[PDB]
């Protein structure tokens, strides 16, 4: 249900490059350049771009190919 | 402002009162005002907020609820000394807190004062909510112990359940599950501490 | 006077056996008191029907040890505590188990008797016992009147309720109570507790009006 | 024996023992009423002797604050148990009842002091002026003909205490002033308003207004009102006596 | 016995007898400032 | 001039509390009556330590 | 801390939030309270200080 | 003292719990205690 | 900052309402007193400018004035709350 | 399962009186009396002195020239005042006393409305050249209703509309001639005497079948 931010750093196990991702990420999303893949669970931007990381939807390659 | 401890707190939140969370986040609501369309001018929505109507506390409820604020008091030692939460309205005048992370800020309830902030940008966002965030923050720096270890209150009410009587009410009796042992003991029928036979699942 | 009393309930179901109710809008002294009636009621006092005595042959004591199972003998007495049936011919009945793995389907029913758990299982061989089930009224122990056992009777097991606070722009203090309950297959845990209300409002109901 | 007693002020009759040849039952206690103390907590004296009960030296006639018939008495008692109750009483925490509050028995009451002070500006030199420019139909009808608040009203935060003008010079009006100015239909108006306000967050109810002149200077229609007021008593006071 | 103890009476538990009454409270005050004003007019001061 | 204003502070959580024997406290929730503990006679208490 | 390293952090984050919930539960049921009956003086003092 | 006001001399009591009903099951210490007050109010130290 | 940006707000208004109003009301106002941005004029040195009949010209003025009005006070805005 | 179609009201005292349920269940007995506790007493109707207006003072912090006590305590006595009201719920009492004496509850004058139970309590303790004359409104409420939530010369108060002091209940066997199990309710009720106690179950009754029904 809500974001999980515990497990979606141990995924790549950085926990300083993930905010880099989801920083680029969510900022795509407030000025409207794209459209989340997962459905809109009635929160900020800042807490669906922490969810794509660990679903695996979004990259570093598949956001920078998207600007 | 002053501390208020506070049992029916999760621990990835605190407290926060209705006349702080108003004047904190001021421009926040502005920028959801103009949004949706109630006033144009930045001017009418300044009166709005002072008058504090009905549909002033509709939105100011849906700006907060998930963009964390920082508490600290006012010595730090350590790095566990500014721990982000996520705030809940409340009613009062003082800040509540969450029993379990009182053995890190070193504070007790007897008058200590904590202090706020807010984070503005995108970028301090997702920052309290990775490294920053009181759930991530469970182990010690100095060594592996965690320091959300239950306290003095909560440790007392875990000893007293797990207790051994020679005599004592309902001792002998075979119980099926763990949910079957629970509704005998609401009932009447059988002691906090006694002597049974339970099956488990593990 | 008037209350804050909500006209529609929601009812959030995670398994075919547990669910999750909720009641939003409530007063401050109202919401721990309606969690605190309904527990007591549906541990104490809930119409039901469950196994009380048995009759195994060769078996002298509970505690002594029989030929032919792999379980031991306390290990059928705590299997037999989850059988649920549901009696509507006659009070007391009497079922006779006969087998030489032991299925709870296995045993000869009549057409009064209504079984609903038939992939339950008693026994595992490496049979000849009588079942006596009856109907009670909520938890009711060995000791106060393998021959007795813990009869339970309330077809809910577990009950718990926690008073969290509300979100209301009039009185800004309210509460909510969530309440969680679990049946035994038998009936819903809708129609569970809606059943609890019409007993509770049995009591009153000469009363006032 | 005492003489009359009153909530403001306690008459004994000195017995012909312990008295003078002359003026012998000449003694008036005048109870002090709520004033602005040191740390702004209210002061009153309350008469604890009835009419017809005969005192002696040393005896306590009225208690102070903090005071209950000669016996200090800081705080209020009331019933307490010992019991951790759901975690409320965590480490020094304490959990109140609803009976505590009702009955109003740790309510205090506080005396907020507000001082304004009429400067002598290099610009121009004004005394205190009730008649201020930009000011709205609201605070006409609270604020008097003087410029004093009335005693007795509930006074908020955004309400005048007194009336100051401040005079003021080369405006240089710009031109979305001279659009604001136009829009409204009144006239411009120089003289500033720097009147005395409450500050946010502080509500309280007027108790008592002190006014002061310096020699030489004509005495306003508020200079008059309490000063009668104050010769009245006096008067009342020894011609009771006398 | 005075009259401001007929009211309200206050049981003590003291077994030991009292020999010195408490003197007053501010004796250091009043006696240390009134050396300094010397009130008194006598023929030696 | 000088004006007075009197303001009847009520006691309100967050408030400090004490005793006498250095047992200082803070105020966290005013409960309802019906909340505190009680004995058989009906007299409940105010103040739980 | 044996929690920690067995299972993750997403569920020690739930277990040490319900030790909270169900510490507090079980403590306002008893009766916990220091009595001046609770400091007992043992027999065997006034033989060792004589 | 507690002797002649027919009260228990043991200074503890049982008490009925008024949320859930149940009696406790150890008794508690009740009594009256002399409380204060300080000059800690919260309107001059809440502030933003 | 929150004065600096109210003055940024009430500014970008008033020369959206002086758009949205008519081209004829709108060009007679921002040559008396300047709001657009021009110079500002008096009524005889305005008068050589659109229309000589220096009665005309105030005529039209005050409807301008009233127009100004009416719009404001159904934006959302309040004549005695932009003092307080 | 027997539910009492009557309820046996029985008056020790013109406050305290006892509420005895006799045909009820074993299971019930416990839960219907801790529910009936809470409901008795959160919401119940009541009547208190709400706003009083004094035309000799100003301000509630002054005093009155002629009087024993201070115009403070002349309020909080006037809050212990149990008024019943059977008509309308607003009605506005008059007070009226010159000379030396004590002015009681009698004093004021009474209506068809209105009917004050205790007549011993004393307000103010007056002198002989001490004269008041103010005019009390009370009003119908049903919790606690403080002056922030509700010209000059006029006095709020904190008005508490809570008729109830302690309430209490006991479970005792009661036998029906048809098994052990049945147990009687004895509850017992401590008021101010604004009310009956005979309806005052019945008051508690309707109050909980409301949030039942919509279940
Ligand atoms: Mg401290």
């Amino acid at each position: 249900a809500r974001v999980t931010v515990e497990d979606c750093l141990d995924n790549v196990d950085n926990r300083f490059e993930l905010v880099m991702l989801a920083t680029k990420r969510a900022r795509q999303l407030a000025t409207g350049g794209k459209e989340p893949k997962v459905a809109w669970e009635n929160d900020k931007p800042t807490v669906v771009a922490l969810r794509e990381i660990a679903s695996g939807l979004v990259d570093e390659n598949v956001v920078q190919q998207e600007d | 402002s002053v501390i208020t401890v506070g049992p029916t707190l999760r621990l990835h939140q605190c407290g926060l009162p209705k006349k702080m969370a108003l004047e904190l986040f001021k421009p926040f609501i502005f920028g959801k005002l103009e949004g949706r369309g109630m006033a144009t001018t930045i001017k009418a929505a300044k009166k709005m907020v002072e008058r504090e109507l009905p549909e002033v506390w509709d939105v100011l409820a849906e700006v907060i609820r998930e963009h964390p604020v920082l508490l600290n008091r006012a010595p730090t030692l350590h790095r566990l000394g500014i721990q982000a939460f996520e705030p809940v309205l409340i009613e009062g005048k003082a800040i509540q807190l969450h029993p379990l992370v009182c053995a890190a800020y070193n504070a007790d309830f007897d008058g200590d004062q904590m202090a706020v902030h807010v984070p503005l940008t995108l970028e301090a966002q997702l920052e309290a909510r990775a490294l920053m965030m009181s759930t991530n923050n469970i182990l010690s720096p100095a060594n592996g112990e965690p320091i959300i270890v239950p306290s003095q209150d909560v440790v007392m009410g875990l000893y007293y359940m797990t207790r051994e009587a020679i005599n004592a009410k309902g001792e002998g009796m075979a119980f099926a599950d763990l949910q079957e042992v629970d509704r005998a003991y609401r009932s009447g029928q059988a002691s906090l501490h006694a002597r049974v036979k339970v099956r488990i699942n593990e | 006077n008037e209350f804050l009393t909500p006209r529609h309930i929601d009812v959030q179901v995670v398994s075919q056996t547990r669910a999750k109710i909720t009641l939003e809008p409530l007063e401050r002294g109202f919401g721990h008191t309606l969690g605190n009636a309904l527990r007591r009621i549906l541990l104490s006092s809930m119409p039901g029907c469950a196994v009380v005595e048995a009759e195994i042959d060769g078996v002298l004591h509970e505690y002594s040890a029989i030929e032919g199972v792999q379980e031991d003998v306390i290990e059928i007495l705590l299997n037999l505590k989850g059988l649920a049936i549901k009696l509507h011919g006659r009070d007391e009945v009497t079922l006779t188990l006969a087998k030489k793995v032991v299925t709870a389907a296995d045993i000869q029913l009549d057409h009064d008797v209504e079984i609903i758990n038939g992939d339950h299982v008693i026994a595992n061989l490496a049979l000849n016992m009588k079942l006596k089930v009856a109907r009670g009224r909520g938890y009711e122990p060995a000791d106060a009147r393998r021959l007795q056992l813990d009869a339970s009777f309330s077809p809910v097991r577990r009950v718990s309720y926690v008073v969290e606070n509300a979100r209301v722009e009039q009185r800004t203090n309210l509460d909510k109570l969530v309440l969680d309950l679990e049946t035994n297959g038998t009936l819903d845990p809708e129609e569970a507790i809606r059943r609890a209300a019409t007993i509770l409002q049995q009591q009153l109901a000469a009363f006032v009006d | 024996v005492i003489d009359s007693v009153d909530a403001s002020r306690v008459v004994v009759r000195v017995a012909d023992d312990e008295v003078e040849t002359g003026e012998a039952g000449v003694d008036i206690y005048n109870l002090t009423k709520y004033t602005r103390s040191n740390q702004n907590t209210c002061i009153n004296q309350r008469p604890l002797v009835s009419k017809g009960d005969v005192v002696a030296r040393g005896d306590i006639l009225a208690d102070g604050p903090s005071t209950d018939m000669g016996e200090l008495a800081l705080g209020q008692n009331m019933r307490v148990a010992f019991m951790p109750w759901n975690g409320f009483n965590f480490e020094d925490s304490i959990c109140l009842s609803e009976r505590v509050v009702q009955e109003d028995r740790f309510t205090t009451i506080h005396i907020q002091e507000l001082t304004c002070v009429a400067r002598d500006t290099k610009l121009g030199p004004e005394e205190i002026t009730a008649d201020i420019p930009n000011v709205g139909e609201a605070a006409l009808n609270k604020l008097d003909e003087a410029g004093i608040v009335y005693v007795g009203a509930e006074v908020q935060a955004g309400d005048i205490l007194v009336g100051k003008v401040t005079p003021k010079g080369e405006t240089q009006l710009t031109p979305e002033e001279k659009l604001l100015r136009a829009i409204f239909g009144e006239k411009a108006s120089d003289v500033k308003d720097t009147s005395l306000r409450v500050p946010t967050g502080t509500k309280g109810t007027v108790i008592d207004v002190q006014v002061f002149t310096r020699d030489g200077v004509e005495r306003d229609s508020r200079a008059l009102s309490i000063e009668k007021m104050q010769l009245d008593q006096i008067r009342k006071d020894l011609n009771e006596e006398f | 016995y005075s009259y401001t103890e007929k009211k309200r009476i206050r049981k003590d538990f003291s077994k030991l007898p009292d020999v010195m009454d408490v003197p007053y409270l501010l004796a250091i005050q009043l006696d240390s400032y009134r050396e300094f004003l010397q009130a008194g007019a006598t023929k030696e001061q | 001039v000088k004006v007075y204003l009197a303001i009847k502070r009520r006691i309100q959580p967050g408030d400090k509390m004490a005793g006498r024997h250095g047992n200082k406290g803070v105020v966290s929730v005013i409960m309802p009556v019906e909340d505190m503990p009680h004995d058989a006679n009906g007299t409940p208490v105010d103040i739980v330590l | 801390n044996h929690c920690y390293r067995v299972v993750g952090l997403k569920d020690t984050v739930i277990f040490a939030d319900q030790l909270m919930y169900t510490g507090f539960a079980y403590s306002t049921i008893s009766g916990v309270s220091i009595g001046v009956n609770d400091f007992v003086i043992p027999d065997e003092k006034a033989r060792i200080i004589n | 003292m507690l002797k002649l006001a027919d009260l228990p001399e043991s200074g503890q009591m049982r008490l009925f719990d008024g949320r859930t009903g149940n009696q406790f099951e150890r008794p508690t210490t009740v009594g009256y205690m002399y409380m204060l007050k300080l000059n800690h109010l919260v309107d001059d130290k809440m502030h933003a | 900052p929150c004065e600096l940006l109210q003055d940024d707000d009430l500014s970008e208004s008033i020369d959206q309402w002086l758009t949205e109003l008519t081209d004829k009301q709108r060009e007679v106002v921002i040559r008396r007193f300047g709001l657009r941005g021009h110079e500002s004029s008096t009524l005889e040195e305005v008068g050589q400018e659109i229309g000589l009949t220096r009665e005309r010209v105030r005529q039209i003025q005050v409807e301008a004035l009233k127009r100004l009005r009416e719009i404001l006070e159904k934006n959302g805005l309040s004549s005695d709350a932009l003092f307080q």
